[PDB]
């Protein structure tokens, strides 16, 4: 919080997890794959959208 | 007559390979090696057959 109230610079602080090294948050790990063609621009339009 | 791989063109965002080599028809049969002539030190247009 104490460094919320800072300029132009996000400032976070965390505790790390159990086991530095494995499997983090219950959360996700997705992975949008550029499969064909479609540009660094067209992925990113992509990765927008969703 | 033999290819030769210069270096690496970009395609839709897969390196590729890039070869420099005669047109089929200027490499068939022992008289074509009649047509590469090779710059001298003097700049004249020297031919094999010298």
């Amino acid at each position: 919080r104490a460094f919320s109230q800072i300029k132009d610079a996000m400032v976070f602080a965390f505790n790390l997890p159990a086991i530095v090294e494995l499997g983090t948050a219950t959360g996700f790990d997705f992975e949008l794959i550029d499969q064909a063609g479609l540009g660094h621009e067209k992925l990113t339009q992509a990765r927008n959208q969703l | 007559w033999g290819g030769s791989y210069v270096n690496d063109f970009i395609d839709r965002g897969r390196v590729k390979k890039v070869y420099v080599m005669s047109e089929a028809k200027y490499r068939m049969l022992p008289d074509d090696i009649g047509d590469w002539y090779v710059r001298a030190a003097d700049g004249q247009m020297v031919p094999f057959s010298a």
